[PDB]
RNA sequence: GGGCGUGUGGCGUAGUCGAGCGCGCUCCCUUAGCAUGGGAGAGGUCUCCGGUUCGAUUCCGGACUCGUCCGCCA
RNA sequence: UCAUCUAGACAGCCGGACGGUGGCCAUGGAAGUCGGAAUCCGCUAAGGAGUGUGUAACAACUCACCGGCCGAAUGAACUAG
C-alpha cells in the first residue's frame, strides 16, 4: 500500500493515460488524435489497461 | 563450465576438442569419457569446441558399464597433459587426459578420484575438491 | 547450534573452513554472512584467520587441524606460512608435510584424541601426525571408503560417518575411537559429511540446504545443546 | 504502507501473555502486531525493521535484529525512536522471535530486551509485565548457550543485586505462571510450528524443547516463592493435569534425558512440597507415567539412558515412602516393570546407580516389596559378576565396584543367613583374585577399604606364597 | 448483515497479505475459542478464486452452506442466486416444448 | 511438405439425431472316443474436445492419429 | 446541408436541474437509469415519465435544460485541392 492520495498522484502520470491503436503510444486521457506521424494522426485510441 | 562454477577460471590452454577420449578417474565403474561438448564454448566456422582442465564438458561413455553407455552426461576435466601457463608461470602438464562424471549441478556420481587433479579444477568445482585424494 | 551457511552459494563448509577447538580457518574471497557467522557464533574468545593454502580457496580439504597443531602441505608458500604463524596463537604449532597425497584435510580425519587416516600414508607422515598433533593414529577406511576426513566428521563427543556404511564397521570404528558415532546425510542428503560440515565442541556449521532432521542428527550427536 | 485491519481478534479480546491490549502469543499465526500500530512507529526505518522481521528467511531476520541493535545502542541519538508504540510492537514479536530454532535470533532478542529496559528504565514500567516473564524464560532455557548470558545481562541489568532478581521472581510470579500454563495448555505442537514447513518430528522435537524450559521455570518459581502453591492452586492444577507435561516422560524416543530430568525433578519438588500428597489425581497420573517410563528403557537405548537411571531409582525410593509403597499399589503390574527395569538396568553401570538401588531396597523392605532370597540376591550376585568381567577396564570403575561393594554389604547384613554370608565372602575373593589390578589402583584400594577380618585375610595371602 | 461482518473479517486479514494456510489455521483457532464469526465460516476455503463459504441456519439446529463471493456485497451474492434460479426455469420451459414432438 | 479421406466393446464390424451382432472367453450343462454342442455372461468414455440441439456416433468446428496421392536440382 | 447568434451563441468556472409519480405491465427486488410498451401535465427562467455513474431496491453524484461572469461567432455531419 503507498497511500490513497498518493497511489492517485502516481497514477496521473502512470496510469491513466490512453494508447494509440496503430503505433501503440502514450497518450493524454482527453485526446482525440495521435500526436505521432508514423500513424498519420489517427483517431483510433483506447484507454490504457487497469488492473483489477 | 556454466552454471555450477564456483567463481570464474583464468584461461587455460585448450587440449581436448571435440571426439577427445579421456580416461576416467573415478570409481562409478566407466573406463573412458567421449567428448562431444565443452559448455560456454563459443562459435566461429570450421573450429573444433576444446575443453581445458576444469572445464565441463557433455561426454559419452564408450568403453565401461552398459548401464552408462550410449547415453550423454555431464563431465568435469580433471586432468589435461597439454602444458599450460599458470600466473606464477611454471608449464605443467600431467601425463593423461582425465575426467569425472557428474551432474548439471556439478555434484560427482562417483565417490573417489585415482590419481592427481588439478588446483585450478578443484578451486572451481567443490565437490571434486571433496572426493579428490591429491591436489597439484 | 548447526548454522546455515554458504559460501558464495556453496553448502560444503568444511572445503571452504576448518574449524577447531582453539581456532577457525576461514577462505580469503568469502562474504558478508559468511564471515558474519562465524565471528558472531565464535565470538572474540577465539581467533578467526582468513587464509589461503596453496593459493587455493580451498582450506579445510588442504589442511588438517588440531587444537594443538596445524599440518599444511608442502605446496604452502612462506608469506601465507609466515602469516598464519603471526594471526595463529603461541600454543598451535604448524610443520609442512611432505607426502605425496597432500591433501590433509581429504587424508586425514582427526580429534583432540584419536585420528583416522588414509591406510597408504607413509610412516614419516604417520610420525609427524603423532609429534605435532599428539594424537594416537589409526590406519582405518569408513566401508572401503579411503578418505576419512571427507567420509567422516568428527568431535571430541561424537562422530558423524557416511550413510552407506557397515553396520558392524560402525560399532568397530566407535570402540577404535570411543566416541559414539552415527551414519547420517548432510545437505539434502549430500554423502560427503566432513566436506559437508565443519564441528567442534560448541558449534556446528552446515550449509542452508541441510534438513532439520538431519540438524537434528547432527546436535544429537554432537551433543551441542 | 503496512494494510489491513485484524478485525477478528478484536472479538476474542484475550491478549494471551500481553497485558497492554495487544495479544502477545507463541503460535504462528496470532499475535502478530497489528497493521495500524506498525504504521505509528516513529521512523521508516523502524517500520522496515519490523518487516523484516515478520519475513520467514532467517538471514532476514538476522539482519534486521542487528540492525535494531546498531540503532538501540546509539541511544541518545535515537531515544525519540523507541516509544509506547515500538514497545507494543516488539512484546509482540519478541514472544515470537524467543521461541525460534535459530539461537542467534534468540540470543539477540534477550539481548534486545534487556538493553532496552536498561535504557528505558523506569519508561518500561508498564510493559515491564509483558517482558519480564520472556525474559526469564530465557534464562530457564535448557540451552547453556542462550541462559548464561542471558542471566548475565539480567543480572547487570540490574546492578548486580542479588535480591532485585529473586524479588522479580516474587512479583510477576502470578504472570510467570501464565506463561507456563499457556505453553502447557493453551499450545499444541501444530500451532508452535508450521505444518508445511516442519515435518511431524521436529515440530515435536520443538514443543518438547519449549515445554521444558516452561518446567525449569516452574521448579525454579516454587523453589523462588514459598507461597506460591496457597496463592495460585487453580492455575497450578490445570497446568500439572494436562498431560503434555507427563508426555515428556518418554525415553523410547528423544535427543536427550535432560528434559526428561526437568520432569523428574518437578515430581520431587511438588512432593517436598505436598502438593502431589496433597493432590491424589495429579500424583497418580504422574506415577503412572513414571512406571511406564521404567519400561521403556531397553537394551538398545541402555548405553543412552544410563545417566538418568540414578535419578529414577532415588524419585521412586521417595515416593514409595508416601502411603505405604502405595505408588507401587495404583499399577498391577508395576511390580514386573520393576524386575524388568532392573534386569535391564544391572547390565550397564552408571555411577550412583547401586546407592539408588539399595535406597530402593531400603524403602521396600518393610513393605516386603522384593524377596531377599529369592528376588534380591540373584540381582547383586549377577552384578558383581558382570563387573568383574568388564574389569576395571572402564576408567571409573574403581568407585563403581567401591560402591557395589558397600551397598551389597548393607544389603547383606540384613540377611541372617548362611548363603548370603558364603557368597559374600565367595565373590569377594573373586572380585579380588581375577581382579584386574585392583591394588594397583590405590585409590580403588582405599575405596574397597576391605571386605572381612584382616587375619584371615592375611592367611589368604599365606596360601598364595604356599600354592603350587 | 452479519455475512457481511464475515467477509470484512476475512478481507481485513487478506489485506495484510497474510498467508492462505495461515489464515486458515486462525479460523480453526478462533473456532476453537469459540469465536462466533469463526465458526460461522467452512475451512476449505477458495481464496483463489476469491470464495468464502458460510454456515446459515435454515429454522430461525441444521445448517446450510453457502458460497459467497468476497468481491460482491451479500445481496448481489443473493441475486446471482436468483438468477441462477431464473436460468433453470426457462430451460424447464424449453424442455416442455420439447417432449411432446420428441416423444413423438 | 502439402492435399484427400479415416477412426465403435478384449477382437472384428453395423449405425437415417432417439450403440447392435459375431468372435475371443465368463460360467454351467452336454458326450463310448477320433469333444463337441446348448443356455444364460461381461464388454464401449462411438479418437478426443467444444458448440447447435432437447439429445448428437449420428450435425458441425478444432485438434489428434492412420492410410492414400503428388511433389528438389543439374 | 442542417442548426444556434449582441433579445448574449460555443469553451471555462458557479448555482438550480423540481412536483403529480414509487406514471402502466413485469420481477424476490427494480422508485429516470434489468426489460416491454406508452411518454402526459403542473410550476416554470428551466428541468427527460431520463445522459451516465450508481444501490438488493433505495439513497447519492452527474448530465441536457435554464440562469450570473465572458461579449461574438460557434457546433455537428459530409465533399474535394
Ligand atoms: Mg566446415
Ligand atoms: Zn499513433
Amino acid at each position: 500500500i503507498i497511500e490513497p492520495s498518493l497511489k492517485a498522484l502516481a497514477s496521473k502520470y502512470n496510469c491513466d493515460k490512453s494508447v494509440c491503436r496503430k503505433c501503440y503510444a502514450r497518450l493524454p486521457p482527453r485526446a482525440t488524435n495521435c500526436r505521432k506521424r508514423k500513424c498519420g494522426h489517427t483517431n483510433q485510441l483506447r484507454p490504457k489497461k487497469k488492473l483489477k | 563450465s556454466g552454471n555450477g562454477a564456483q567463481g570464474t577460471k583464468f584461461r587455460i590452454s585448450l587440449g581436448l576438442p571435440v571426439g577427445a577420449i579421456m580416461n576416467c578417474a573415478d570409481n562409478s565403474g566407466a573406463r573412458n569419457l567421449y567428448i562431444i561438448a565443452v559448455k560456454g564454448s563459443g562459435s566461429r566456422l570450421n573450429r573444433l569446441p576444446a575443453a581445458s582442465l576444469g572445464d565441463m564438458v557433455m561426454a559419452t561413455v564408450k568403453k565401461g558399464k552398459p548401464e552408462l553407455r550410449k547415453k550423454v552426461m555431464p563431465a568435469i576435466v580433471v586432468r589435461q597433459a597439454k602444458s599450460w601457463r599458470r600466473r606464477d608461470g611454471v608449464f605443467l602438464y600431467f601425463e593423461d587426459n582425465a575426467g569425472v562424471i557428474a551432474n548439471p549441478k556439478g555434484e560427482m556420481k562417483g565417490s573417489a578420484i585415482t590419481g592427481p587433479v588439478g588446483k585450478e579444477c578443484a578451486d572451481l568445482w567443490p565437490r571434486v575438491a571433496s572426493n579428490s585424494g591429491v591436489v597439484v | 547450534m548447526a548454522t546455515r551457511t554458504q559460501f558464495e552459494n556453496s553448502n560444503e563448509i568444511g572445503v571452504f573452513s576448518k574449524l577447531t577447538n582453539t581456532y577457525c580457518l576461514v577462505a580469503v574471497g568469502g562474504s558478508e554472512n559468511f564471515y558474519s557467522a562465524f565471528e558472531a557464533e565464535l565470538g572474540d574468545a577465539i581467533p578467526i584467520v582468513h587464509t589461503t593454502i596453496a593459493g587455493t580457496r580451498i582450506i579445510g580439504r588442504m589442511t588438517a587441524g588440531n587444537r594443538r597443531g596445524l599440518l599444511v602441505p608442502t605446496q604452502t608458500t612462506d608469506q601465507e606460512l609466515q602469516h598464519l604463524r603471526n594471526s595463529l596463537p603461541d600454543s598451535v604449532k604448524i610443520q609442512r608435510v611432505e607426502e605425496r597425497l597432500s591433501a590433509l584435510g581429504n587424508v586425514i580425519c582427526c580429534n583432540d584424541y584419536v585420528a583416522l587416516v588414509h591406510p597408504d600414508i607413509d610412516r614419516e607422515t604417520e610420525e609427524l601426525i603423532s609429534d605435532v598433533l599428539g594424537v594416537e593414529v589409526f590406519r582405518q577406511t569408513i566401508s572401503g571408503n579411503i578418505l576419512v576426513g571427507s567420509y567422516c566428521s568428527l568431535s571430541n563427543q561424537g562422530g558423524l560417518v557416511h550413510p552407506q556404511t557397515s553396520v558392524q564397521d560402525q560399532e568397530e570404528l566407535s570402540s577404535l575411537l570411543q566416541v559414539p558415532l552415527v551414519a547420517g546425510t548432510v545437505n539434502r542428503g549430500s554423502s560427503v559429511v566432513g566436506a559437508g560440515m565443519v564441528v567442534n565442541d560448541y558449534l556446528a556449521v552446515t550449509g542452508l540446504d541441510t534438513t532439520a532432521p538431519e540438524l537434528s542428527v547432527i546436535e544429537s550427536i554432537f551433543r551441542l545443546q | 504502507s503496512f494494510g489491513g485491519i485484524n478485525t477478528f481478534q478484536q472479538y476474542n479480546t484475550d491478549l494471551g501473555l500481553g497485558h497492554n491490549g495487544v495479544r502477545i502469543s507463541l503460535n504462528y499465526f496470532d499475535g502478530l502486531p497489528d497493521p495500524s500500530l506498525l504504521n505509528s512507529l516513529y521512523s521508516n526505518e523502524l517500520k522496515l525493521i519490523f518487516k523484516s522481521l515478520l519475513k520467514r528467511d532467517e538471514t532476514t531476520k538476522e539482519k534486521a535484529l542487528m540492525d535494531l541493535s546498531n540503532l538501540i545502542s546509539d541511544f541518545n541519538q535515537n531515544e525519540y525512536f523507541f516509544n509506547d508504540i515500538f514497545l507494543l510492537c516488539w512484546s509482540q514479536i519478541y514472544a515470537k522471535l524467543i521461541i525460534s530454532d535459530y539461537k542467534v535470533i534468540r540470543l539477540q532478542s534477550h539481548q534486545i530486551t534487556i538493553m532496552l529496559v536498561k535504557s528505558l528504565r523506569k519508561k518500561i514500567s508498564k510493559f515491564l509485565k509483558d517482558f519480564i516473564p520472556l525474559i526469564l524464560l530465557g534464562t530457564c532455557e535448557l540451552d547453556y548457550s542462550v541462559s548464561k548470558p542471558s542471566l548475565n545481562e539480567l543480572t547487570e541489568c540490574f546492578n548486580k543485586d542479588p535480591a532485585k532478581i529473586n524479588a522479580l521472581w516474587a512479583v510477576f510470579q502470578e504472570q510467570l505462571l501464565n506463561l507456563v500454563k499457556e505453553i502447557v495448555v493453551n499450545e499444541n505442537e501444530d500451532t508452535i510450528s508450521d505444518e508445511r514447513y516442519s515435518s511431524k518430528e521436529e515440530s515435536e522435537f520443538r514443543y518438547h524443547r519449549v515445554i521444558a524450559s516452561a518446567v525449569l521455570l516452574l521448579i525454579k518459581l516454587f523453589v523462588h516463592n514459598k507461597d506460591v502453591s496457597e496463592r495460585n492452586s487453580s492455575s497450578l492444577k490445570v497446568i500439572l493435569s494436562d498431560e503434555s507435561i507427563w508426555k515428556l516422560l518418554n525415553l523410547k524416543n528423544g535427543q536427550n534425558t535432560n528434559a526428561y530430568e526437568t520432569v523428574l525433578r518437578l515430581i520431587d519438588v511438588l512432593y517436598t512440597r505436598g502438593y502431589m500428597p496433597s493432590h491424589k489425581n495429579i500424583m497418580k497420573l504422574a506415577v503412572k507415567k513414571l512406571l511406564k517410563s521404567l519400561t521403556h528403557i531397553t537394551s538398545k537405548n541402555i548405553l543412552k539412558v544410563c545417566p538418568v537411571l540414578p535419578s529414577i531409582l532415588n524419585l521412586l525410593a521417595t515416593l514409595d515412602d508416601y502411603e505405604d509403597g502405595t505408588i507401587w499399589s495404583y499399577d498391577k503390574s508395576s511390580k514386573e516393570k520393576v524386575l524388568k527395569f532392573l534386569s535391564v538396568s544391572r547390565t550397564s553401570p552408571s555411577p550412583g546407580f547401586f546407592n539408588a538401588v539399595f535406597a530402593l531396597y531400603s524403602s521396600t523392605k518393610r513393605h516386603s516389596f522384593l524377596d531377599y532370597y529369592l528376588e534380591w540376591l540373584p540381582f547383586w550376585q549377577k552384578s558383581v559378576q558382570r563387573l568383574n568381567e568388564k574389569g576395571f577396564s572402564a576408567r571409573n570403575s574403581a568407585e563403581v565396584l567401591n560402591e557395589f561393594w558397600t551397598n551389597f554389604l548393607k544389603f547383606a547384613e540384613d540377611s541372617s543367613e548362611e548363603r548370603v554370608k558364603k557368597m559374600v565372602e565367595s565373590e569377594i575373593f573373586n572380585s579380588l583374585s581375577c581382579g584386574k589390578s585392583l591394588s594397583e589402583y590405590t585409590k580403588l584400594n582405599q575405596t574397597l577399604s576391605g571386605v572381612f577380618p584382616p587375619d584371615k585375610w592375611e592367611r589368604e595371602i599365606e596360601d598364595y606364597f604356599t600354592s603350587d | 448483515p452479519l455475512i457481511e461482518e464475515v467477509k470484512l473479517a476475512v478481507q481485513g486479514l487478506i489485506d495484510q497479505q497474510m498467508d492462505w494456510n495461515t489464515i486458515e489455521k486462525l479460523i480453526k483457532s478462533e473456532q476453537k475459542k469459540g469465536n462466533r464469526i469463526a465458526q460461522l465460516l467452512n475451512l476449505p476455503l477458495n481464496l483463489k478464486q476469491n470464495k468464502i463459504s458460510v454456515k446459515l441456519d435454515l429454522s430461525s439446529n441444521e445448517k446450510i452452506n453457502v458460497t459467497i463471493d468476497l468481491g460482491l456485497s451479500a445481496y448481489a451474492n443473493a441475486t446471482e442466486y436468483f438468477n441462477i434460479k431464473k436460468t433453470s426455469a426457462q430451460k424447464q420451459k424449453k424442455v416442455e416444448k420439447n417432449v411432446g414432438k420428441a416423444m413423438k
